[PDB]
């Protein structure tokens, strides 16, 4: 009752399993189905501990003993030994080769045996390199005992040295273990006196007798460099210092800095780094001086591998040389931040400064330059092709800020943090990279923590954490306004965004900056309208394309912000912006047109920016009425909508949407002589052109003009509405020349719906708004597009006109339900409901979800309750109102079981059945399966009752008779009908002779397969005919005769498919042919060629006919 | 000289790439050292597409090898042709992604990617006329799922005028027992569909079935699945490494086999399929292969090209055979008035002829289709994802790294739109 | 590599750690410093050769933000709880259930330093354990360590076990 511990558990979950695999290996070796699977399972098991390999440390004793006991066996084969090393390699992979190898035997009785083992190992064996790789590392650990080889004594250091020097040129992975072996064997006190000069001479000769062109030479030089580095690392200062100058002199003629190998340069840099420390006691050494010049030149390496080594060397060397020569190292680091340098030099200097800060090799005097140096790094960005460099520099500067913060005391970093607080909060929110923002936020949090007392620190910490920063869309908008409230984080952000991000190379960044400035301007009207708006009106006429696009959006947003701030106090807009800004904003389109800038690919951004500016100015009520600027804007808007086909489809809808949004604001802003009326001249002129452009051969122009007409206000459409409605209806219709124009019909319906929603409803005024006189024509036009199934090489593009029609009908119903409900007739409402239900059972998963949503929105509605909804009481039960957000209609597995229940209602039985037919038979396998399952589950209650099944069959036959010669429904329905007559649903109709369901259906089937070239229809008919054999009477004689005629079809595949289907239909059913007559027929069907000359096929057919008693 | 740089990522992408390199190297007549000892001049006329002339006539592959853990990089280094790879092209880390997209995308993988960008630039600077790139990884892993979707984005942002090809490998519950498989696959598909010109899906479920039933095996291994993958890749890259009348490089292919930007997934195949060791059974004829290839049995993707519609189909016949015979054979197949008519063979097919036969046969044909039947596997992956998304079980592992449910919802919405588009172009016919 | 590699090398050599000490008592936290040697201070300690990082927060309102950053992450949590208090325990339970989540491998260590035990109506070890839901916590090793102002003892083995568990995980030089 004082302190208790929690219920612990072993970290290794696969303990029994791993040991069970380690105890069944003397049976595994021998086969490739037991050794490839067993070793494949060990790899997967070991991959679950790569991040935290320390958890498997306790299990590094038995796993090794279960393998060494087998390896040390003379009776075991070689395949088991090599398999033993293969498994051991995987263990060293996870943990490592610097700890797991310290447990193997290291006695004196394990030197000669291992040396002999390796002797037999043939280097020419790629199927067993793991064995040699492990043996080279095991033999090196044995060379760490105080014993002397003299007691063991063509010698043992003559056999071990020759084998070690052999793997210094190989290309396999074993070249790394050779360096460790040579470093752990030569550094011995009895090996460094008789053999430390021979190896040095050999290495010096190899470094000179090699070149960077050959392949083997590169590997040899790499191995020699690794060996020398390992020797200098594991070598005392009283043994390597003598030979430290010759090695450096030999390494300088290697000209590693001038080559095409990164590994060689890295190894050389690391070797010279280690040499520099070897000279300096734990400067005077000429090598150390040279060592220095080398690392700083290495800081300009064009690889993100050697720069880290160079920085580490510059950081470690300075920690030895006195402060007399240390002020030189820091001075060079600062020279790497010069303007005439590449970002690589900046990154190297930042790494060097971080090393110095973490190692305390820096004085407060250097901070004066470090502050300005790190402030220039965070704002480093240069253009270069289709991208820009600067991520690594800023990341490096952020890493430098964090290290210095964690090193010195709070007092020693007061001015530094006080000055950098403004640079980190900017680089942590308005940045294009996510990692840089996270690093800046972490550095700011670290600086605020140790410093403790920080003006407004906890707020910025809680508002900007590791997760909140992750969203750059909320950083520019959500986090942007919070920190902006502080008086010491306002102008720095606005100026930064105006200088850097409105002229960026990425357009998304410019858009985000423009959207952020809209909110940042609310908390600074004077500054934004006195110092910022002038600079932006100066950048609109610059040679840079993106700069103008950004400045236009910035000015447009500032204008709307100042308009909002003025409306909040009931004041005009001129109070904020002087006359100079008003005159400048009005002289933009003129200058852009006089210079001919609306050409080429770059002309799209200019047009978009101009449209956005015009929209923002019209939505702010500017004093531009009665001025040529309005005419110029109108001409530009008309030209943009006319030249839409030239714009790429990737950015074609945005331009049209912006133009439509700007046109609606412009007219409602200037075209109004007096309240309630407008200038008849401009209205007449605009209506003229719009009624002469919807008949423009091009489809893009028609779509643009339709969307423009749809976005017009209500007062402008007063007095002239019957003509616009007739034009829209004529455009939505189709003609022999206009067939592949689905977008046109879509936009027409959208504009019709928008106009109907805008004008509303008015009694006794067909020209002013919609009323009970023209509503009938509107409904007839909206319902005429439902029977749209455009089938070009782009798929069924009639769905684009079906969805828009339903959306327009729903809006019209919702509008008329709130005003004059009498307009909503009963027959029209019933037709609309049936059409909406028909679309709630299509093959496409996405088109079925929107249909169901529209159906639920039309049904569930009581504001006020809609009149003329069929079976309204029955559907309220089918669809509970508390289950709307719990049925994914996009899944056919959740859509079929519900829509199928509508068949019970006589009203919802024709359209629903027609919609389920196309889905019951189709191509998709999952949809067909679900539909068939739903059908079989629904028929369980309408089969024993001959009244319901009879009506269902009658309706099905009636539907079959109405879409005859139509291929969009005939073939699917044939497969469906087959999907049902095989399930045996109509087994209550097979007890009748010449049953009608069968007579009419058989006639309709042969009325569809007549002269049918589509082999699919022929196969469907052949399969359907065989299903009618269950019906006795004349129906069974007619089916046999029809099947016999198809045996001599023009195509040979059909002659065989019919026989194959007959061979199955005669065996599945019974009481069809005489038992004695049945053997001969089967024999003839199995002894007949239906892909050979029709000379014999006709005779074989006549034989079967005579045997079955059928004339021909 | 149109060069094609190759890239390798993950363990499955670093195991298939080395095998493909070893395979193609046995057709261009190159030995482990580097010298050339061929017996035909038609091999050097287009060898620079994947090699570079060096001192002494030594051809060197342009391959970048990348992993977040060492083992895989250790293996290829000691392979039968691991000495032909440039020692400076191997870059990797000491900790993997633990089968976590974020672990190899927004954290561990976001650092080593910088080193991969320098190597790519160095390799591109040597080519006189760069064309595109290639990548091979897995969608069931964590370093081959997130660290390879980053490289594509970088290559697209820095080189928007270059082509990008990939060879994704969709995982299976029959080959893998991982539980978060649907997450990584969906996160990779969300990024590939947005910035990819071509894709070659390889189902681990179809290969397993073909190796179990057809080849009759009790306990198949990754060796059996890789043997067929290496064959298919080579059968597909036959018109990019050998001459022929049907001249069409990577760009021309992407312009012909991919009409719509979003729709770019293919369904590669190969036949006859055999196991390792025994392969040279008999010399198959032209019509036998013409029927064996269109067999769904010989498809590397577990779908059904029959139920749907073929958008773009091609063929690359191999072995000693004249184009006249292939034309005559295809003529009767596309004719109903003949006993040699078939209902499960496309009509419009861009066939080709090649003299050099494959390795282990005198005849072989590759199928490069683009049917809409692939939507099946897409819808299968969405159901598996929703099976665990509804509970958000194991969902706090990705959110704790930096991601958010918004990305998953956007990926699901994009996959649904792609499935709807695939289902839309199933009735696209000139009438 | 490059950054994470150097960070791991530093954490393994210098033997650095990070403890996220939280709590509802200010007097209870001062006793921890006497042994080891919304508000936000970063005070780095050096007890037993461990260069600890005592990050003491003043409000549990913001804790996800102080749990991990871009460079390093949290490795421990010394949450202080009042036994006599019975109303503000639901907030602590909710914070512990939200912050600490499940993981595929081990997780940070917890030490509910309960102070003020001699007061009347003080909940015993098991009682406060059941009041916070510590049996439903998986991937984390836990210990409830009492503390009384009268006697003031039984605090050494708790910190000893905490250090042995936080060191045997990451540190592996010995
Ligand atoms: N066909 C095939 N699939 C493989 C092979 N190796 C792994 N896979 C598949 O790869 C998926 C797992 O990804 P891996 O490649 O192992 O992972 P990784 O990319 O290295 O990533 P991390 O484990 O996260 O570091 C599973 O679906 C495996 O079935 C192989 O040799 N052949
Ligand atoms: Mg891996």
């Amino acid at each position: 009752e004082t302190l208790a511990f929690g219920a612990a558990l072993e970290a290794f979950g696969e303990s029994a399993e791993t040991r069970a695999l380690l105890g069944r290996l003397r049976e595994v070796h021998g086969g490739g189905a037991e050794r490839e699977v067993a070793l494949e399972r060990f790899r997967v098991i070991m991959d679950k501990y790569q991040e935290q390999p320390h958890l498997l440390d306790p299990h590094l004793e038995w796993m090794m003993n279960l393998l060494l006991d087998i390896v040390q066996d003379q009776t075991s084969p070689a395949s088991l030994v090599h398999l033993a090393f293969k498994f051991l390699y995987i263990i060293t992979k996870v943990r490592g080769y610097k700890t797991f190898l310290r447990l193997f035997p290291h006695e004196v009785a394990d030197v000669e045996p291992v040396l002999d083992l390796v002797t037999i190992q043939n280097p020419k064996d790629h199927e067993a390199w793991e064995t040699r790789y492990m043996l080279l590392l095991w033999l090196s650990v044995t060379c760490l005992i105080p014993f002397d080889f003299s007691r063991l004594d063509m010698s043992i250091m003559d056999r071990i040295l020759q084998i070690a020097e052999s793997y210094l040129i190989v290309s396999d992975k074993a070249r790394d273990a050779a360096a460790v072996l040579v470093s752990r064997f030569i550094t011995r006190p009895d090996v460094k006196q008789s053999k430390m000069a021979e190896f040095l001479d050999w290495s010096l000769c190899n470094l000179a007798r090699s070149s960077f062109q050959t392949m083997q030479g590169v590997i040899t030089m790499d191995g020699t460099l690794q060996a020398l580095a390992q020797i200098f690392k594991h070598g005392k200062r009283e043994d390597c210092l003598p030979y430290a100058a010759t090695v450096l002199r030999c390494l300088d003629g290697c000209r590693l800095p001038e080559s095409n190998q990164t590994l060689l340069r890295k190894l050389g840099v690391k070797l010279v780094q280690r040499l520099g420390l070897t000279f300096l006691k734990p400067d005077v050494p000429e090598g150390v001086e040279r060592v220095i010049e080398q690392l700083l030149v290495g800081l300009k390496d064009k690889d993100t591998v050697v720069r880290w080594s160079a920085a580490k060397g510059i950081g470690r060397m300075a920690g030895r040389l006195p402060r007399a020569l240390a002020d030189d190292v820091v001075g060079s680091v600062l020279d790497c931040f010069s303007f005439q340098e590449t970002d690589k030099a900046w990154h190297g200097g930042c790494l060097a400064l971080a090393e110095l800060g973490r190692r305390g090799l820096l004085l407060p005097s250097r901070l004066v330059d470090v502050v300005a140096v790190i402030l220039k790094a965070l704002t480093y960005d240069e253009k270069r092709g289709a991208c820009s460099v600067g991520t690594n520099v800023r990341d490096a500067a952020c890493y430098v800020c964090w290290a210095f913060a964690r090193a010195y005391e709070p007092q020693e970093l007061k001015p530094f943090v006080t000055a950098i607080s403004s640079a980190l909060v900017i680089a942590a929110v308005f940045d294009r990279d996510i990692n840089c923002r996270r690093a800046a936020s972490a550095a700011f949090q670290e600086n605020v923590g140790r410093q403790g007392t920080f003006p407004h620190g906890i707020d910025i910490l809680t508002t900007a954490d590791y997760f909140a920063v992750g969203n750059r869309s909320n950083c520019f908008l959500v986090i942007s306004v919070f920190i902006a409230g502080f008086p010491e984080y306002t102008q720095p952000m606005i100026d930064h965004l105006v200088t850097m991000k409105i002229s960026h190379w990425d357009g998304v960044i410019r858009e985000l900056a423009a959207r952020a400035l809209h909110n940042l301007a609310q908390q600074a009207p004077e500054f934004s309208a006195t110092q910022v708006f002038p600079r932006l009106l100066s950048m609109t006429l610059s040679p840079d394309l993106h700069m103008r696009h950004g400045s236009i959006l910035a000015c447009a947003e500032v204008a709307y912000a100042l308009y909002k701030l003025a409306a909040q106090e009931n004041r005009p807009v001129t109070d904020h912006l002087d006359e100079q800004a008003v005159q400048g904003l009005k002289q933009i389109h003129q200058q852009l047109y006089d210079r001919q800038l609306y050409r080429g690919l770059g002309g799209q951004l200019m047009r978009q920016a101009v449209c956005v500016l015009i929209e923002k100015l019209s939505l702010s009520k500017m004093p531009f009425r009665g001025d040529t600027v309005i005419d110029g804007w109108q001409w530009l808007i008309n030209d943009t909508l006319r030249h839409l086909h030239l714009i790429s489809s990737h950015s074609r809808q945005q331009m049209k949407d912006a133009a439509v949004s700007a046109l609606a604001a412009l007219c409602s802003e200037y075209y109004m002589k007096e309240p309630g009326e407008a200038d008849p001249a401009i209205q007449e002129e605009l209506i003229t052109q719009y009624l002469a452009e919807l008949r423009n051969p091009e489809e893009m122009t028609r779509c643009g003009f339709s969307l423009a007409l749809g976005a017009l206000p209500g007062f402008l459409l007063k007095g002239r509405l019957q003509q616009v409605l007739t034009g829209l209806r004529a455009v939505t219709h189709t003609s022999p020349e206009d067939v592949s124009f689905a977008e046109s019909r879509r936009d027409g319906l959208k504009a019709i719906a928008r106009i109907c929603q805008t004008v509303g409803v008015k009694a006794g005024a067909p020209d002013e708004a919609v009323c009970g006189e023209n509503v009938s024509q509107i409904y007839c036009a909206l319902l005429g597009c439902m029977d749209d199934y455009t089938t070009d090489s782009r798929g069924d593009v009639g769905t684009w006109v079906r969805k828009a029609a339903m959306t327009s009908l729903m809006d019209l119903t919702l509008l008329l339900a709130r005003s004059q409900p009498e307009l909503i007739e009963a027959h029209t409402c019933e037709r609309i409901m049936c059409c909406v239900a028909q679309q709630a059972s299509e093959k496409i998963d996405r088109f079925r979800a929107h249909a169901a949503s529209v159906f639920l929105t039309l049904l569930h509605f009581d504001s006020p309750p809609i009149p003329h909804v069929p079976h309204r009481g029955e559907l309220e039960k089918l669809f509970p109102r508390s289950d709307v957000a719990s049925v994914n209609w996009s899944a056919p597995s959740q859509a079929f079981p519900r829509i199928t229940q509508l068949l019970g209602l006589p009203t919802y039985r024709y359209h629903v059945l027609l919609g389920l037919v196309v889905s019951l038979g189709g191509l998709t396998e999952s949809t067909i399966r679900h539909s068939t399952q739903s059908l079989f589950e629904y028929m369980k209650g309408i089969q024993s009752d001959p009244q319901a099944l009879g009506s269902f069959s009658g309706t099905l036959l009636q539907i079959f008779e109405d879409n005859l010669l139509n291929e969009r429904v005939s073939v699917p329905l044939l497969k469906t009908l087959d999907h049902v007559l095989t399930h045996g649903c109509f087994d209550i109709f097979t007890t009748e002779e010449d049953h009608p369901f069968a007579v009419k259906l058989l006639a309709l089937c042969k009325k569809e397969i007549k002269n049918s070239k589509d082999i699919q229809k022929l196969l469907s008919g052949i399969a359907v005919f065989c299903e009618m054999v269950q019906f006795p009477g004349d129906v069974r004689r007619q089916a046999l005769l029809q099947l016999c005629l198809l045996l001599c079809h023009r195509f040979p595949l059909i002659r065989k498919t019919t026989a194959s289907q007959v061979y199955e239909t005669l065996l599945t059913y019974s009481d069809v042919v005489g038992a004695d007559v049945l053997d001969e027929v089967v024999t003839v069907l199995s002894d007949t060629a239906w892909d050979a000359e029709l000379a014999v096929v006709r005779e074989q057919r006549n034989r079967l006919c005579d045997l079955l008693g059928v004339p021909r | 000289m149109r060069e094609i740089v190759h890239i390798q990522a993950g363990q499955c992408g670093n195991q298939i790439g080395a095998k493909f390199w070893e395979v193609i190297s046995d057709e261009h007549g190159i030995d482990p050292t580097g010298t050339y000892h061929g017996d035909s001049d038609l091999q050097l006329d287009r060898i620079s597409v994947y090699y570079n002339e060096a001192t002494g006539g030594k051809y060197v592959p342009r391959a970048i090898l990348v992993d977040l853990e060492p083992g895989t990089m250790d293996s290829v280094r000691s392979g039968p042709f691991g000495q032909i790879f440039r020692p400076d092209n191997f870059v990797f880390g000491q900790s993997g992604a633990g089968n976590n997209w974020a672990k190899g995308h927004y954290t561990e993988g976001a650092e080593l990617v910088d080193s991969v960008l320098d190597v790519v630039r160095k390799e591109a600077e040597s080519c006189d006329c760069l064309q595109g790139f290639q990548l091979t990884h897995s969608l069931g892993g964590g370093t081959g799922s997130g660290m390879g979707t980053l490289l594509i984005s970088k290559i697209r942002e820095e080189y928007p005028d270059r082509i990008m090809n990939t060879f994704s490998v969709v995982p299976s519950p029959k080959v893998s027992d991982t539980v978060v498989e649907p997450y990584n696959a969906t996160l990779s598909v969300h990024q590939l569909v947005e910035n990819t010109d071509e894709t070659y899906c390889i189902d681990n479920e179809a290969l397993y079935d073909i190796c179990f039933r057809t080849l009759k095996l009790t306990t198949p291994t990754y060796g059996d699945l890789n043997h067929l993958v290496s064959a298919t890749m080579s059968g597909v890259t036959t018109c990019l490494r050998f001459p022929g009348q049907l001249n069409a490089d990577l760009r021309k292919l992407a312009v012909n086999m991919v009409p719509f930007p979003r729709l770019h997934f293919f369904m590669p195949g190969f036949a006859p399929l055999t196991s390792r060791g025994s392969q040279q059974y008999r010399a198959l004829t032209v019509p036998e292969l013409t029927q064996q290839v269109f067999d769904a049995k010989n498809m590397m993707a577990a779908c059904d090209p029959r139920h749907g519609r073929y958008l773009t189909v091609a063929a690359v016949f191999r072995g000693r055979m004249s184009m006249k015979e292939v034309d005559e054979q295809m003529l009767n197949v596309q004719n109903k008035n003949s006993s040699y008519f078939v209902e499960w063979i496309p009509n419009n097919v861009k066939t080709a002829v090649c003299d050099i036969p494959p390795r282990g046969l005198k005849m072989a044909v590759t199928f490069i289709g683009n049917s809409t039947a692939i939507q099946e596997l897409f819808k299968r992956i969405s159901e598996q994802f929703t099976a665990m998304f509804r509970r958000k079980a194991f969902l706090h592992w990705y959110t704790g790294e930096g991601m958010d449910e918004m990305e998953f919802t956007e990926a699901e919405s994009n996959m649904n739109d792609l499935v709807s588009e695939y289902q839309q172009y199933q009735d696209a016919t000139a009438e | 590599m490059g950054l994470l590699t150097i960070l791991k090398k530093m954490k393994q050599k210098e033997r650095e750690l990070r403890l996220l000490m939280l709590g509802l008592d200010n007097a209870g936290k001062t006793t921890i410093l006497k042994k080891f040697n919304l508000g936000f201070n970063i005070k780095t300690l050096e007890h037993r050769g461990f260069k600890l990082n005592i990050w003491d927060v003043g409000g549990q309102k913001s804790l996800r933000s102080y749990w991990r950053n871009y460079f390093e992450s949290t490795d421990g949590l010394i949450w202080v709880v009042d036994s006599a208090d019975r109303q503000r325990m639901q907030d602590c339970q909710r914070e512990l259930q939200s912050l600490l989540v499940e993981e595929r491998l081990a997780g940070a260590t917890l030490l509910i330093f309960a102070n003020k035990q001699d007061l009347p109506g003080a909940l015993s070890s098991n009682a406060i354990r059941e009041v916070l839901e510590l049996d439903s916590i998986r991937s984390h090793h836990w210990c409830i360590q009492g503390c009384s102002a009268v006697t003031g003892e039984n605090l050494l083995p708790g910190i000893d076990w905490l250090l042995d568990d936080i060191s045997s995980r990451i540190f592996t030089a010995d």
